[PDB]
RNA sequence: UGGCCGAUGGGCCCCACAGGGUUACUGACGUCAGCCAAACUCCGAAUGCCGGUAAGUCCAAGAGUGCGGCAGUGAGACGGCG
RNA sequence: GUUACGGCGGUCCAUAGCGGCAGGGAAACGCCCGGUCCCAUCCCGAACCCGGAAGCUAAGCCUGCCAGCGCCGAUGAUACUACCCAUCCGGGUGGAAAAGUAGGACACCGCCGAACAC
């Protein structure tokens, strides 16, 4: 599994606070920090079309090379701050990585199958961390679910992985959990 | 295998020493005219130091450790009473005669007495 | 150096603080010129009174 | 019909609703959930019912969260008694919402289905409130 | 219908009183903690109801020291 | 609020002194995570206040504190802030 | 001067605690041997105290290693707010958090006293 950089400029932002933060915010820039082992964190401006984009476009995690006046980093993405209405990304922060080292990263699955009358689908936990190299990182998880009865409850760890990658969650946690259906009485029963 | 499964008695002996000799130690305020008499006790030694607590620094000591003293065959009220009164010619030389006693964390009675008693009449009032 | 100070706004209904800074600078009627020292107690006063004065440089 | 069983006193304060939902305000636990827009109050009826909304439609899979919990009592006084005298009863209980603030969230196979249901949801509810997902 | 509450008590007007860094003269009051909000310091008396004062002029000084507040005075010194 | 082993509901279809909710329960603890509080704070500001120093208005505000003669007022309103 | 030693001390007293692992008895430290005499058990030499050094460092202590947990903590942003504003509606300058994040991290140091060396 091999990912593409994903190329996009970036400019040192020019002043440090709320003034230039919300300046900024409202043309339509979200400001950026990048820090790491380079023991040099500095901090730049984004573009909100191409940022949100390319964030949809792969997903939670992406790797990607970052354009600094002719410079070219390459970093992952660690954390982010999403407006709680308006849907735009405020803040992203950009940690310098090379290639070749292990990073610490929480992977999204997803699930589909069929689902037999007596079968109840239920969601415990959505994502899982994991570790993997740099250039191997996924976007997306699927689990295949058929025939299933009563209770079908599913291990994190009994998973499949792809090759590189170390589960680093403990198998005792739980990722899909198949429950047996409620009735009228139940749901009566249930909220009273 | 070994699975600790509650306390432990001497290190919580130790704990109270400390904490038993607190009490005085948080009134004491001994300056270089009356610094605190420090006498700490082993089951095999006896130690005593002088200290001024405004510098945290000692002026004389002693201990039935110094081949002087172990000479004496006797038992650790004779080599208490020995050392007291090496204290106190020791702070006579270094020109300190008024001072405060520290009860050391043991109860009074014993060596330690013994040691007081010999301060006292070797010239140390206190 | 030195400094020209111009009262811009009137002192009315600001906080009371304010007006006394104000008089400390010693600007009575709005549209006062006042040369005072570039000290940094001083360019401390302006900064806070700001949006009532004018500062105009001079050496 | 959410009710805390038990708190120190029965009677709080007026409220100050300033200030951006932080709390859960990203979507977690399920796949799909609601997000209001506007400060305001939610009633423990209006949550019981938009519940109901959700849940007889959702039918059998899936299950569904509820990430808020009216907690918070107040009090009207009876018609009649003119103003003074002490605090009045309390009537209802209400939780607290604020721009950003996850309501309900949900985790069901199909997106259109999930979507519908969310709508109707929001339809009940007091304060506009739109569709959110789990990605990033 | 009609209420219960609505009394109150006094107001003894605690708290500090002698600020850190100023200058006090003996036997002067610094704090009125009911609990022991601080601790005592060398020249500072611990008063009959856990109040802190001054027993010798001096600036008065707070610092923290093994994780608590006490009080001290240090004598500023003489012209 | 939703999950996890859950022995042992700290317990049940035959009570053996021994196998399973061989039975959908209860499940305690804890742990995974997500809120809330004027009488919760393992945290914690801009402000405000008190203390020291220095410049400035220093042909005086008409600045402060004390003492002395003098009366008013102790029915507030509104607006912005909490 | 060294030390794999003991006391007293410090420090906006956890970067200094907890957990697991390994190692110490020359001296000192612990445990330790027995209670005529001091002294004590609301009974007990468990605690203390006292006499002695036969034995051993397992416990405790110490030191060294481990990031399992505590723990400190950036830059940046966000919350917040002093002052001012425009016919509400939020911005301009000033101040700048909490949590989370890279990371750091298995204390440092003072005075005396003990064993090797001068
Ligand atoms: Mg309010
Ligand atoms: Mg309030
Ligand atoms: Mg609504
Ligand atoms: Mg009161
Ligand atoms: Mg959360
Ligand atoms: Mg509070
Ligand atoms: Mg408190
Ligand atoms: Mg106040
Ligand atoms: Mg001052
Ligand atoms: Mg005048
Ligand atoms: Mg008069
Ligand atoms: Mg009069
Ligand atoms: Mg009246
Ligand atoms: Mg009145
Ligand atoms: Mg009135
Ligand atoms: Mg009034
Ligand atoms: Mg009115
Ligand atoms: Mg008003
Ligand atoms: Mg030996
Ligand atoms: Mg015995
Ligand atoms: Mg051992
Ligand atoms: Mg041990
Ligand atoms: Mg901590
Ligand atoms: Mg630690
Ligand atoms: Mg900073
Ligand atoms: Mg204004
Ligand atoms: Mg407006
Ligand atoms: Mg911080």
């Amino acid at each position: 599994t091999a990912n593409i950089p994903n190329k996009l400029t970036a400019n040192v932002r020019t002043r440090t606070g709320k003034g230039a933060s919300r300046q900024a915010r409202r043309d339509g820039k979200v400001p950026a920090v990048l820090y790491g082992h380079g023991t040099d964190p500095q901090h730049l401006e984004l573009n909100a079309r191409d940022f949100a984009a390319v964030l949809r476009s792969h997903g939670t995690n992406a790797i990607l090379t970052l354009d600094i006046e002719g410079t070219e980093q390459l970093a992952l993405t660690k954390a982010l701050d999403v407006h709680p209405i308006r849907r735009n990304i405020q803040h992203a922060d950009l940690l310098v990585v090379q290639r070749g080292e292990k990073v610490t990263v929480e992977v999204t699955v997803l699930v589909e199958g069929d689902a037999t009358p007596g079968t109840l689908v239920t969601q415990d936990a959505n994502t899982i961390e994991i570790e993997a190299e740099a250039l191997s990182i996924p976007e997306q998880l699927t689990v295949s679910v058929e025939g299933v009865e009563a209770g079908t409850q599913i291990t994190a760890g009994q998973i499949s992985l792809p090759e590189g990658v170390n589960l680093i969650s403990d198998p005792e946690l739980l990722v899909v959990n198949v429950v047996e259906a409620p009735s009228a009485e139940a749901l009566e029963e249930e909220g009273a | 295998a070994h699975k600790p499964v509650g306390q432990n008695i001497s290190e919580v002996r130790r704990n109270a020493r400390l904490r038993r000799h607190a009490r005085l130690r948080k009134k004491v305020a001994g300056t270089a005219e009356v610094p605190r008499l420090v006498v700490n006790r082993s089951a095999r030694h006896i130690h005593v130091q002088l200290v001024n607590d405004l510098n945290g620094t000692t002026l004389a000591a002693a201990s039935s450790i110094e081949a002087d003293v172990r000479a004496i065959d006797g038992d650790k009220k004779a080599h208490s009473v020995r050392v007291g009164q090496l204290i106190a010619e020791r702070a006579k030389a270094a020109g300190v005669e008024t001072v405060v006693f520290d009860r050391g964390g043991y109860t009074y009675g014993g060596r330690i007495a013994a040691l007081a008693d010999a301060a006292r009449e070797a010239g140390l009032k206190f | 150096a030195e400094l020209k100070i111009t009262q811009v706004r009137s002192t009315i209904g600001a906080r009371w603080k304010q007006r006394e800074s104000l008089r400390t600078l010693g600007l009575k009627k709005i549209r006062q010129s006042v040369v005072r020292e570039d000290n940094a107690q001083t360019r401390g006063l302006i900064n806070t009174v700001h949006h009532l004065v004018e500062v105009e440089e001079v050496g | 019909m959410l009710i805390p069983r038990k708190v120190k006193h029965r009677k709080q304060h007026h409220p100050e609703q300033r200030g951006i939902a932080s709390g859960g305000t990203s979507v977690s636990f399920g796949d799909y959930g609601i997000q209001a827009l506007e400060h305001a109050y939610i009633t423990n009826r209006q949550i019981e019912s938009a519940r109901i909304a959700i849940n007889r439609h959702i039918k059998r899979g899936g299950k569904v969260w509820i990430n808020i919990f009216p907690d918070r009592p107040l009090t009207k006084k009876p018609a009649e008694t003119r103003m003074g005298s002490g605090k009045g009863s309390p009537e209802w209980w209400v939780a607290n919402v604020k721009p950003g603030r996850v309501l309900f969230e949900l985790s069901y196979p199909d997106e259109k289905t999930a979507r519908d249901a969310l709508t109707r949801a929001i339809h009940k509810l007091p304060i506009k409130a739109r569709i959110v997902t789990r990605e990033e | 219908s009609s209420s219960r509450n609505g009394r109150d008590s006094a107001a003894q007007r605690l708290g500090v009183k002698r600020f850190g860094g100023q200058v006090v003269k003996a036997g002067e009051i610094l704090v009125r903690q009911r609990g022991t909000h601080f601790h005592p310091g060398v020249n500072v008396g611990r008063g009959g109801d856990d109040t802190l004062f001054a027993l010798a002029p001096g600036a008065v000084e707070f610092g923290a020291k093994r994780g608590r507040k006490t009080v001290n005075i240090v004598p500023v010194a003489r012209p």
